Parts: C-alpha cells; sequence; structure tokens
C-alpha cells in the first residue's frame, strides 16, 4: 500500500495513454489527512514533496542554487521556503518570490509578478507553487492556461542548468500544455501527488535532470488528460504517515560536478552524466537577481 | 523618538491579547541538540522547532530590527521553543536570552550555572 510513502507518482502506463480531457471527480474529495498537532498543511505538503525528491537522481553541487516561486501565503509567512531551507544542504543559496509581500527565511526575496523577475545566473532546482484560485471555473472549458505558466516555461529554458530539476505545482484547472511538453526535455519526469493532499487534483510536475533538448515528444493537452484520467480512476488514501519519520529527510550533499560547456561540447557521454544526476552545466559566477519596477 | 515594539508586545500580552499566530512549526525528529538558534531544526524531546523569520517580532511586524546594522539573528535559521511555551514563539524569543557559551536558552537548557 502507498499510505507509508510520501505520495504517489503517476504510473508509466498512464503516461502512455491517449485520453480525452474529463472533469476531475475525486472519490476522496471530502477527506482530509490528520496532520500532526500544530503542523500546517503546507509544511506537510512540502515535506512530502522533498521526501519524494530524495528518491530521485537530483544533482546536488556545492553552492547549490535554488529558486522558489509562489513562496508567499495568505498568512504573510513562507512555510514551504522554511521546509526547503531545512531540506537543502547548509550553505545552499535559496531565493524566493511571490506576488504579495511576505516574511521569508530565504537568502533573498523578490516581491512582484514573477514576470518581473530576472536573474543573471542559472539555477540547479526550480520550485513553483504559484496558483491563482480564479482558474477553477467549472462553467467554462478547461483550456491550457498562460499567465505565470508562460514565464515558467521560458525561465526553465533560459535559466535552468543542464542537469537541474524542477517541481511545478499544477491542478485540474491550473496547468499548461507547453509545460508538459517541456517535461520531455528532462531525463525523466512525473506528476507527483502528496499523500497529505490526495483529496485535491493538485500535483507537482517534476522534471528530473534537464537535457536542454527534447528526448521525447509530449503532447501537453493529451498528457494533462492522461493525468486527470489517472486521478479519476485511482483514489489515493489520505495519509500523513511519512511525516513522522524525519531521520533521513536532509538532501544528501553529493558534491555534483559543475562545469561550463559550450553547446558544441554536449556529446552523448555528457548527456549520459546529466541523465544520472552526476553533472551540472552552468557558470559559477556571482548570483545576481532583480525585479523590474514599473514607474507610474 | 523610536517605537518600542518589544515593550508594546509584552504589554499587549499582559493585557490578555492573543499571541502572534502562524509561526511556522517544522517536522523534525525531536532528537536534536536543543540549542536555541540553529542552521537546521534541532528540537529535543522537550522542544518544537520553528522557522526563524516567522517568530521574529520585527520581521513579522514589518519594522526595523533594533541594532544599528538592522541584522536579524532569527531569519534563515530555526528557533527551538520549549513545548510548554510554543503557543507564543514570538513572545518567547523576545523575552529570553541565548547563552553565549553553550547556545541553550538561559533558564531552559543552559546549565552553565551549576
Ligand atoms: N503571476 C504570479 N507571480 C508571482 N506569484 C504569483 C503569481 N500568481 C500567483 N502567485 C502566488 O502563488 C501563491 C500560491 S499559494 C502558495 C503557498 C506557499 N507556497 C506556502 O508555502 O504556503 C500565492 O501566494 C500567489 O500570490
Ligand atoms: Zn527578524
Ligand atoms: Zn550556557
Amino acid at each position: 500500500s502507498q499510505a507509508w510513502q510520501p505520495g504517489v507518482a503517476m504510473p508509466n502506463l498512464y503516461k502512455m495513454q491517449r485520453m480525452l480531457l474529463e472533469k476531475c471527480d475525486l472519490q476522496n474529495y471530502g477527506d482530509s489527512a490528520t496532520l500532526p498537532k500544530g503542523i500546517m498543511m503546507n509544511v506537510a505538503k512540502y515535506t512530502q514533496l522533498c521526501q519524494y525528491l530524495n528518491t530521485l537522481t537530483l544533482a546536488v553541487p556545492y553552492n547549490m542554487r535554488v529558486i522558489h516561486f509562489g513562496a508567499g501565503s495568505d498568512k504573510g509567512v513562507a512555510p514551504g521556503t522554511a521546509v526547503l531551507r531545512q531540506w537543502l544542504p547548509t550553505g545552499t543559496l535559496l531565493v524566493d518570490s511571490d506576488l504579495n509581500d511576505f516574511v521569508s527565511d530565504a537568502d533573498s526575496t523578490l516581491i512582484g509578478d514573477c514576470a518581473t523577475v530576472h536573474t543573471a545566473n542559472k539555477w540547479d532546482l526550480i520550485i513553483s507553487d504559484m496558483y491563482d484560485p480564479k482558474t477553477k471555473n467549472v462553467t467554462k472549458e478547461n483550456d491550457s492556461k498562460e499567465g505565470f505558466f508562460t514565464y515558467i516555461c521560458g525561465f526553465i529554458q533560459q535559466k535552468l542548468a543542464l542537469g537541474g530539476s524542477v517541481a511545478i505545482k499544477i491542478t485540474e484547472h491550473s496547468w499548461n500544455a507547453d509545460l508538459y511538453k517541456l517535461m520531455g526535455h528532462f531525463a525523466w519526469w512525473t506528476a507527483f501527488v502528496t499523500n497529505v493532499n490526495a483529496s485535491s487534483s493538485e500535483a507537482f510536475l517534476i522534471g528530473c535532470n534537464y537535457l536542454g533538448k527534447p528526448r521525447e515528444q509530449i503532447d501537453g493537452y493529451v498528457m494533462h488528460a492522461n493525468y486527470i484520467f489517472w486521478r479519476n480512476t485511482n483514489p489515493i488514501q489520505l495519509s500523513s504517515y511519512s511525516l513522522f519519520d524525519m531521520s533521513k529527510f536532509p538532501l544528501k550533499l553529493r558534491g555534483t560536478a559543475v562545469m561550463s560547456l559550450k553547446e558544441g561540447q554536449i556529446n552523448d557521454m555528457i548527456l549520459s552524466l546529466l541523465s544520472k544526476g552526476r553533472l551540472i552545466i552552468r557558470e559559477n559566477n556571482r548570483v545576481v537577481i532583480s525585479s523590474d519596477v514599473l514607474v507610474n | 523618538f523610536a517605537v518600542d515594539a518589544a515593550k508594546a508586545y509584552k504589554d499587549y500580552l499582559a493585557s490578555g491579547g492573543q499571541p502572534i499566530t502562524n509561526c511556522v512549526k517544522m517536522l523534525c525528529t525531536h532528537t536534536g541538540t536543543g540549542q536555541a538558534i540553529t542552521v537546521t531544526p534541532e528540537a529535543n524531546m522537550d522542544q518544537e522547532s520553528f522557522g526563524g523569520a516567522s517568530c521574529c517580532l520585527y520581521c513579522r511586524c514589518h519594522i526595523d530590527h533594533p541594532n544599528p546594522k538592522g541584522f536579524c539573528d532569527l531569519k534563515g535559521k530555526y528557533v527551538q521553543i520549549p513545548t510548554t511555551c510554543a503557543n507564543d514563539p514570538v513572545g518567547f524569543t523576545l523575552k529570553n536570552t541565548v547563552c553565549t557559551v553553550c547556545g541553550m536558552w538561559k533558564g531552559y537548557g543552559c546549565s552553565c550555572d551549576q
């Protein structure tokens, strides 16, 4: 049974279907997991996400660079950022960002629409929990969404180091076809549902080890329909079990090699190292970020 | 003139005001060193660990930290709070002091005066 895992990943056979998009109707819609006393939903959710990421071949260089979009909350604090800071090796550079002001444990925080955020440097891990509740409109067609998803797709293609990974939150209505297509540019990908939030259509789209080119062609409209079909036919039992064993939580500092290479030198042997979480390709200069400010 | 937020908060609590909420409590083993302020959660069996920025009165109230440099000693760190005090982490960190020798809270783990 999956109840002792941190969550459930989309099985490979569902990825290979060619389903039409349906309404998401979750059997366990009204259930809630029993959280440990005084633990916030979003601390539990990010903890299970990080527990799952621990099982993948993430590149973890010295001086890791992580950026976290959608890090604010209606509480004015950043619970997910606190979990990421706990999970990541000490000394990891962590930047976070949100549309609205909030108090953060990140090394630097940028406030504004994500489209205003620019970074000189590339990143080893991108986390997004950006979400607009307005997208949940059951009275209109559930079409691919733009907005911040457009930004995220460009940010991945321009500012994610080869070998880097992403986890991007989606829901039944908050999704983008090009993001799914971009998952075919990673060595491996999945949609991961946390066990504490399994009564929601939320998942994290996870791309593991960025290759900078399509290794497989994914039709994003079909793959979102496949994701919904999986959720519609596979009730996931709500569970907080994995939150009680925190002894192996910290991300293992692997000291992954960082090299700068031109595009010409990305041969098949380099691709193989990227695909195994054994190489990051980017520069190692200073990390510089900014937010554009519109003046009247 | 300068606003005394520290005194204003202590005075508000004595009046029966509800402590600042939504301090970010972390999941951890509760088998840690028990030191007061650490780079990663270090609660022992008698403590809860919180994300540091969320328990800093100055961070939470959006006001300057009271030292000429404006540095924050909680932001980006984790603060261990005795479980019996964990309903008011902001007040606890405000009212108490860390021992510079062992790193425990004075009166809640520091035994340097034995
Ligand atoms: N275009 C955009 N740019 C930046 N942030 C956005 C955005 N659209 C939505 N968001 C943000 O996405 C967030 C989703 S709620 C995120 C909760 C948070 N991750 C936690 O740890 O608790 C909201 O705070 C919202 O402000
Ligand atoms: Zn502070
Ligand atoms: Zn002492």
